[PDB]
């Protein structure tokens, strides 16, 4: 879904932009690892496992 | 002479008629062109403003 912006009055004069952030997007090791690297942002591992 | 004179009178007539045809098509193509300007406006907008 390339965030293209055609600006130039001439053809192909486009800008390519990237969106990738969200709540589940935290430590992008490569993708979401699992309980770590993304789901601490989502699930918040500090419950009692921390204690 | 008179044969040619009269033929030149009808020649002027025919040429003026030529002009009438010309300017008819001319003004029509001018309007066509103006549309095409609007079209290209809509092409640049139909860059989707990108996405």
């Amino acid at each position: 879904k390339n965030l293209v912006f055609q600006i130039g009055a001439n053809a192909t004069q486009q800008i390519s932009v990237n969106i990738e952030d969200m709540g589940a997007d935290a430590l992008g090791i490569k993708e979401a690892d699992g309980s770590i690297a993304a789901l601490h942002s989502v699930n918040d591992l500090d419950v009692t496992k921390f204690a | 002479m008179r044969g040619q004179i009269r033929g030149l009178e009808m020649a002027s007539k025919n040429s003026q008629d030529g002009i009438s045809l010309i300017q008819t098509a001319e003004g029509a193509l001018t309007e066509t062109h103006a549309i095409l300007q609007r079209v290209r406006e809509l092409v640049v907008q139909a860059g989707n403003t990108g996405t």
